[PDB]
């Protein structure tokens, strides 16, 4: 039995930690909602 | 139940202790999460019940109490923020420039940030604070790292 609990407001934080790259990937999406890489 | 707008953890007591299986967004009286988090099951909010209203396995999305309300889209140029809500940890904003998923049916924004599976459903926001999609359905690339699509529904 699943339940929900509030965790916060949805707001943009000024000067938040900035990280992660921006990869451009060729992908396929199947009928089960799973993404896979196309090579 | 609590119906105030915001980000919420999705928990279960079926396993050992209380386990966080995902996250979602309450907006305009509707709870939004990824299908793989709930598998379309009903949810509890205090003494109240939330019943599924719309869902689709291929999009990996589900809404409760009403139709999908989130319609903001990534502009294709700007940095965004993942409001990550990791299991047992405080909500935290992470800024990033999305990459792209190129598909036969069009391009989708993607965020190359790696969090535990129980973070699925955390919202990705634009600079106006609008939810442009949910984090948690993606791929594992040739370095073991994780890249999630920016998954957004359609507002009828
Ligand atoms: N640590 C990387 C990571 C982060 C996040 Cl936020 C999510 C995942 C992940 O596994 N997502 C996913 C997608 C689609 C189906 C399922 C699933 N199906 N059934 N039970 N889970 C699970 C992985």
């Amino acid at each position: 039995d699943m339940y929900i609990e509030r965790a916060g407001d949805i707001t943009w934080e000024k000067d938040a930690e900035v990280t992660g790259n921006s990869p451009r990937l060729d992908v396929a999406l199947d009928e089960s909602g799973d993404f896979s890489l196309v090579e | 139940g609590e119906t105030t707008d915001g980000v919420y953890r999705v928990m279960t007591r079926r396993l050992l202790g209380s386990t966080q299986v995902g996250v979602g967004v309450m907006q305009e009286g509707v709870f939004h999460t990824m299908w793989h988090v709930t598998k379309g099951a009903a949810l509890r909010s205090g003494e109240g019940r939330l019943d599924p209203y719309w869902g689709d396995v291929k999009q990996d999305l589900v809404s409760y109490c009403g139709p999908w309300k989130l319609d903001a889209a990534w502009d294709g140029l700007s940095e965004v923020q993942l409001l990550a809500v990791p299991p047992g940890e405080r909500a935290k904003n992470i800024q990033t420039l999305p990459g792209i998923f190129k598909t036969k049916d069009g391009d989708i924004g993607a965020v190359a940030l790696d969090y535990p599976a129980g973070t699925s459903g955390s919202p990705i926001l634009d600079k106006c604070g609008r939810v442009i999609g949910l984090y948690g359905n993606g791929v594992v690339i040739k370095n073991g790292s994780y890249v999630s699509a920016i998954t957004q529904g359609k507002r009828e």
